[PDB]
RNA sequence: GGGAGACUUGAGUGCAGAAGAGGAGAGUGGAAUUCCAUGUGUAGCGGUGAAAUGCGUAGAUAUAUGGAGGAACACCAGUGGCGAAGGCGGCUCUCUGGUCUGUAACUGACGCUGAGGCUCGAAAGCGUGGGGAGCAAACAGGAUUAGAUACCCUGGUAGUCCACGCCGUAAACGAUGAGUGCUAAGUGUUGGAGGGUUUCCGCCCUUCAGUGCUGCAGCAAACGCAUUAAGCACUCCGCCUGGGGA
């Protein structure tokens, strides 16, 4: 199921870590798409908002 | 820049709302032209940018051929108003 | 770009005769309209009906079978190209399968086949063979 | 289809070839024949027989043929008109000749026109000489010719006016 | 014009005036260099998920602000955050 | 073919949208290796098919904490995307190219190809000046072997990196020039568009452009190709004519 889709949400801001954790694996590892369900275009943005927030500070890079 | 290209097109125009014609489209592929060149003056080695400069002028080289077999006076006209050789 | 609509006329017909298609549409122009009547009146196809539109107008070929679903049109070739014209003296007008086919000839009297080219004792372009 | 019977037939071998097969001892010699079986009036056929023995070869090969005959038509003593057939790197071209010109053809190519009953006729193989692909070939170009009298109902008109 | 958005990390330890007072310069230098800042804001007080030039902390504050894309004012505010001690990181995106 | 007109479908402009490791410039982020400093700590560590060279009582390796510096960017990542080709994969910003889908306001054939020319062009290499962590031709040592100018091991310079300028070659490959049209289907995937549902999500249908797989007709020496032709056709260019010599 895509999320983003259910959601109806097209901006990612790379704040909402609440919405990103969601999206990243234990270790802080990104997740395929496919294993989450979401769509080619959706996970280009996910993963541009996910490294912007690991370089704020806002997600861990490892661990 | 849309309103310079819009403002180009209006002063150019054959008449009003002409959006393609020879005269519009040469003088808009000029003015592209010349800011490309400063911008490859810049970078010299933005190699990719600077064929998309080169496509432009065989582009509008070609259009100022059609214009000149079609309507020399025309094409003199033009080439006055554009500094062209 | 196309440069000689005449020769994908015939591939349009030939292409269309391979799968046995019912029928097929061109963009038109007198010489294809005149090539197609020929078709027509010597029984190579079934019927040909023109369609009117805004750009050049349409031709439409309805292909012939016989009994059997055999192809009439065994194959057509053209022979004066953009690359190499070909024009013929009337001693030489060709005979395609010693008559079974034809040639479509453009002479002075117009697009005319080489039955009638010889019979009035004149040459011209060869556009075609079709047989 | 051709029924071979109520025909008279008649064969003449093309070629033998001797084909091995490697096997660890050594060699396994056999003969593969290429026959042409005809009928002198418009019917003829080619078969192909592998066997140890020539003779037997031969008559596989016959028995083949006679499946696989096919007829062909004919104006007087040539055939109906020009008519290039393909088939491999066999490539043969075939065209009408005057009455008494002969059969001006090559080796197998002269057989199947000759089982055929065409007598005025000439030949010439533009592709490989390789006899089985040649005969294949020449098949192909007797079945492309076309009879004037089908052409004209096909076409919807008299032969006259075809012609 | 462009949007611009600015969010800038200012060490937990400084006092409030002070931070008021980088904050206002901060301003000062984007209104000076040609950018019209639509709004600025302390976003939030938050937890680093690592260590940031020895920090564990911070205060997450962000600053919406509009220029053409030519004006210098974004690159200004790049080299000034990137002196500054004050400010640990700072991200500058483009917002559609 | 020439001349004089008309036309809008090719071509291009306008208008409205779409995606992208496209390119160039300047910054910046964490992981990790090596080195440096200082703790704890004692006899090995490292390496091989097996060994040895090597490092270690001048305290190594390991381990904790820092600091330095160079290079590449794990996860996302996908016969996925972009690019004419080479090629482009962290993130941010500036400049900039192209492509695709809508509309049909605009010009009215303005197009395709393109010898000779010009530009770009992996890696290696050359010049000048820096940079240099890792890796590593050459080279040193230890092994292996009948020999071992190798494969293996321990080190290791140029180089790999950056800036400018040369070099212009690759199995630079889809070993398949470019443009155009036509010729069964089935099924994934990328970017759009439209519609019928759907509360939305989504599902279904239609269609345009890419990218894959399977597979008709047709082609082929066969292998196989098959709307992303190696099928059916036309235009232009490049190139081939037994092997070696070369
Ligand atoms: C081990 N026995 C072998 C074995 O059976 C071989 N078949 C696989 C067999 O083959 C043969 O029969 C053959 O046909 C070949 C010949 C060289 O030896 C023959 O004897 C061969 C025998 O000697
Ligand atoms: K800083
Ligand atoms: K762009
Ligand atoms: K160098
Ligand atoms: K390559
Ligand atoms: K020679
Ligand atoms: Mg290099
Ligand atoms: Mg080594
Ligand atoms: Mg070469
Ligand atoms: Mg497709």
């Amino acid at each position: 199921v895509d999320y983003i889709a259910a959601n109806h949400i097209e901006y990612i801001d790379y704040k909402d870590t609440e919405l990103l954790k969601r999206f990243i694996s234990e270790r802080g590892k990104i997740l395929p798409r496919r294993v989450t369900g979401t769509g080619a275009k959706n996970q280009r943005k996910l993963t541009i908002a996910i490294k912007r927030a690991r370089i704020m500070g806002l997600l861990p890079f490892v661990s | 820049s849309q309103e310079r290209k819009n403002e180009i097109i209006k002063e150019y125009a054959r008449h009003e709302g002409d959006t393609g014609s020879p005269e519009v489209q040469i003088a808009v592929l000029t003015e592209d032209i010349n800011q490309l060149n400063e911008h490859a003056r810049t970078h010299k080695k933005d190699h990719h940018s600077y064929r998309g400069l080169m496509k432009k002028i065989g582009h509008r080289r070609n259009l100022l051929a059609y214009l000149r077999k079609t309507d020399i006076q025309r094409y003199r006209e033009l080439i006055q108003r554009l500094g062209l050789r | 770009v196309m440069t000689d609509p005449i020769a994908d006329f015939l591939t349009r017909i030939r292409n269309a005769n391979m799968v046995k298609h019912e029928t097929l549409e061109v963009p038109a122009s007198k010489i294809k309209r005149d090539i197609a009547e020929i078709l027509k009146r010597e029984g190579f196809i079934r019927d040909v009906e023109y369609i009117e539109d805004d750009k050049q107008g349409v031709i439409r070929v309805f292909l012939k079978y016989g009994k059997n679903e055999e192809r009439v049109i065994t194959n057509l070739k053209r022979i004066s190209k953009p690359g190499l014209r070909a024009y013929v003296k009337a001693d030489e007008v060709p005979k395609v399968l010693n008559g079974l086919g034809i040639a479509i000839i453009s002479t002075s009297e117009g697009v005319i086949t080489d039955k009638e080219a010889r019979a009035k004792n004149i040459g011209g372009e060869v556009i075609a063979y079709v047989w | 289809y051709i029924d071979p019977k109520h025909l008279e037939l008649e064969d003449r071998v093309v070629a033998i070839n001797r084909v091995t097969k490697v096997v660890k001892g050594g060699r396994r010699l056999r003969f593969a024949a290429l026959v042409v079986v005809g009928d002198k009036n418009g019917h003829v056929g080619f078969g192909t027989g592998k066997a140890q023995e020539v003779p037997e070869a031969i008559r596989k090969a016959i028995e083949d043929a006679k499946k696989n005959l096919v007829e062909v038509p004919m104006v007087g003593s040539t055939i109906p008109h020009e008519v290039i057939g393909v088939f491999g790197g066999g490539r043969i071209l075939m065209k009408p000749a005057v009455e008494g010109s002969g059969v001006a053809a090559g080796g197998p190519v002269r057989a199947v026109l000759e089982l055929a009953g065409v007598a005025d006729i000439t030949s010439k193989s533009l592709g490989s000489n390789t006899p089985i692909n040649v005969v294949r070939a020449t098949v192909e170009g007797l079945k492309q010719l076309k009879r004037a009298e089908e052409v004209a109902a096909l076409r919807g008109k008299s032969v006259e006016e075809i012609i | 014009d462009t949007k611009y958005e600015i969010m800038y990390i200012i060490r937990p330890n400084i006092d409030e005036e002070a931070k008021t007072a980088l904050v206002e310069r901060f301003d000062t230098i984007l209104k000076d260099n040609g950018a019209e800042v639509i709004e600025s804001k302390d976003w939030e007080k938050r937890r680093l998920a690592y260590e940031m030039n020895g920090f564990r902390e911070g205060i997450y504050h962000i600053v919406n602000v509009t220029s053409p894309s030519t004006a210098g004012a974004i690159n200004e505010f790049d080299r000034l955050a990137k002196i500054n001690d004050d400010i640990i990181r700072h991200m500058i995106v483009k917002v559609e």
